[PDB]
DNA sequence: AAAAAAAAAAAAAAAAAAA
DNA sequence: TTTTTTTTTTTTTTTTTTT
């Protein structure tokens, strides 16, 4: 199961 | 240095897919397209804020060559004893407009102009019970005037506050609840966390009877406690040259809480 | 696509003639021609605002080649902690005049000039209890100075506020009350809503004993609840390829409230 | 019994 | 000396094609041929003035053997609290005529004579909010009397000033907005700037995760900040004998802002 | 992609 | 010989919780 | 019955400046 890096989701934010 | 490369990782943050999280995403999305308001409640360490972020991040602002960003979901968190002037400022900042000086009616007239044009479909308010009762007039008005679903997120105190006012209790009647983990669900989670998050060279086999007893007593089913405790135990363990979490280190950490 | 054509309809809004609604229209019209002020009270989901709109819409502004619109009925809703400066602005906008900068006495002098000439016979104030007590001086003065009936619409808190001041309690002594549906009236409504609003290819026969029990417990006689629930159940049902609402889908929706 | 579309009553407004 | 040859270059100025810039050129050109007035707004470091210059420079004055230059685009910037006498002087100078002594009506009559004959199709006013309100009468009159499109360029305060007057708000209703860079657009820009502007002997690979974090936090998407910071870092780096920008020098510069 | 020198665009001006 | 931008200015006001 | 203390509005006659 894929897990999302929290800081990643943030760095990729609009 | 391998040891620091790993410690820097374990000491970080991530979102693990869980059933509660998937449930919320589907429930909220239902609600979003029907444009209905609702609330989400549950105990203080079940991972409500994170489930909401996971959702926000799946719906990024969109941008064309000319006009303002289209922003399907807006997420805010109010300060303590939040008033009507304070909410318009956060909505306006969130959508990336400058807030200038004026009075309450000016922030309000401006908030409705940026909420329009810029597609906004859902507003999520975290820690909903920080709001002053007078603000609820402005929250309901928006929910009724604009096709915006408003979601109130909070703890059991929220309902004690909401039931003080019939008009609000009725706008926000439908609800979803988060709770503790137990039984098979807690055990499978523990296993997920070991393979999906900790990833030690050897691993510990935490679904064994002996280790689950330690974790169960230490965490009482809150996902917030389980995460902190396993991470504090993996980094302590690595700092000491181990390739797995054993019983003495895990108990050594658990006894500090 | 047939399915979307229908979903777009069910997800919309409409006004169903009901006895409460007809009663109000005749009562208010009596009052309008006698130029007397009064108030309307009732519980928060009985459909007070909508009954008032249904009335407003039967009396459209009239227009000649030269002079301003004649506007028999004016309907406004105040913001929270509404003051004297705020009311004149909304009355003036409603009648389509530009509001310019000045002080309270200037908005007042201007409000009385646009209220005159332009025939206005009735003013309806929704959510009447958002008004600051000082505004009531200006509301009474208008009701006495101009042949305008003023109607205050609201919940049971309104009376708790109104009885704080003898002068106001007396201008607005007469009242009409909205309440819940029950017995035959609730059952016939349910049937109306099925034939007059939902219109599914087969239909569900919701006046049967088994379905009314579900709806009665779910809605407790509020028209606001009955409408939301039947519409959420018809669109859920269509999305799944059904031609009618059954018991499991209806209970599936009801359990979410 | 006739039912009025809400948006209609609004679109036809003075 | 190679080092000075390069430092003299990096310390200079250039215009990089960007999407915002191309969008504006096509939008304004549409407007120019339709002769319609409009305004351009956006945050203070998005590169509005430069986008406008890039446009002006693509449409040079034209010259025949006899008559005055044909000047399709006129670009001016007013001083603080600019009055009606001040605008005619700048329009007249811009078109290369001598301004002689007289009163306001004389500058006006003369401005319309030089605007005629000399083909002028568009007037662009930078920092539009420096204008005194009385000047807007003269700006509108020109826009209506002569087939000249007038474009007002500015920050969010401009709209606060413009909405003070209905007549102006209506002439200049259509608008285009500039905003911040983000996501893929900010990252690709960074890469453009490295290959297209900095051109160091080795280069730094600034689209790597480690460097973008530094730049993102330092620049927050403004093109004005990104340019200053990368140039201050390349010249500092060269002065020290390096062939690329590293992390310590980039952070050393970023921490000074 | 071509980049324009700012001073150039100015020196070449009408 | 006439318009324009502050100037803070101190009251004035309910108005809420705890004990 | 008592004690803080807390945020919001409202007009308000003066003062200086300029073209
Ligand atoms: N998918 C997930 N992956 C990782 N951690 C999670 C996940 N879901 C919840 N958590 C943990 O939840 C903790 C944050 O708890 P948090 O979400 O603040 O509680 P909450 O749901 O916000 N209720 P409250 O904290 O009272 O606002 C972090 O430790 C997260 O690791
Ligand atoms: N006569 C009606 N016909 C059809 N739908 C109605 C009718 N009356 C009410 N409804 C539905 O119920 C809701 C009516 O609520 P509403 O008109 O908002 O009551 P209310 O008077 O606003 N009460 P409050 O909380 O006091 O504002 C609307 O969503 C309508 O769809
Ligand atoms: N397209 C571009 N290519 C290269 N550099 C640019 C570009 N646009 C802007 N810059 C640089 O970034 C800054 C642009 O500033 P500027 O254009 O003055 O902001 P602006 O758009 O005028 N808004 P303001 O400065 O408030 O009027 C200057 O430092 C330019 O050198
Ligand atoms: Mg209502």
């Amino acid at each position: 199961i894929e897990v999302w890096d929290y800081e990643q989701l943030r760095e990729e934010y609009g | 240095e391998w040891l620091q490369a790993e410690i820097a990782r374990l000491k970080g943050k991530s979102i693990v897919p869980l059933q509660q999280v998937k449930t919320l995403h589907d429930w909220l999305d239902g609600k979003r397209k029907a444009r209905k308001s609702c609330r989400v409640v549950g105990e203080s360490r079940t991972g409500k804020t994170v489930a909401c972020d996971a959702y926000r991040y799946r719906h990024k602002p969109q941008q064309e060559a000319g006009r303002p960003p289209t922003v399907p979901v807006v997420y805010i968190r109010p300060h303590q004893k939040c008033g009507p002037k304070d909410l318009f400022k956060k909505i306006t900042e969130y959508l990336k407009y400058r807030v200038t000086k004026g009075t309450v009616s000016d922030f309000r007239d401006r908030t409705i102009e940026v909420l329009k044009g810029c597609g906004v479909e859902m507003l999520i308010i975290d820690e909903a019970d920080r709001l002053k009762p007078e603000t609820f007039a402005d929250v309901r008005d928006i929910a009724e005037d604009l096709g915006i679903a408003v979601v109130l997120v909070g703890t059991d105190r929220l309902d004690a506050v909401i039931k003080r006012d019939e008009q609000v209790l009725e706008r926000f009647r439908a609800h979803l609840r988060f709770g503790k983990l137990s039984g098979e669900d807690f055990k499978n989670t523990v296993e997920m966390w070991e393979q999906m998050v900790l990833k030690l060279p050897v691993s510990s086999n935490l679904k064994s009877k002996e280790m689950l007893r330690i974790l169960t007593s230490a965490t009482e089913g809150y996902i917030g406690r389980l995460d902190e405790i396993l991470r504090e135990a993996a980094i302590r363990s690595l700092s000491r040259g181990l390739k797995k979490i054993d019983k003495a280190v895990l108990q050594e950490v658990a006894k500090e809480y």
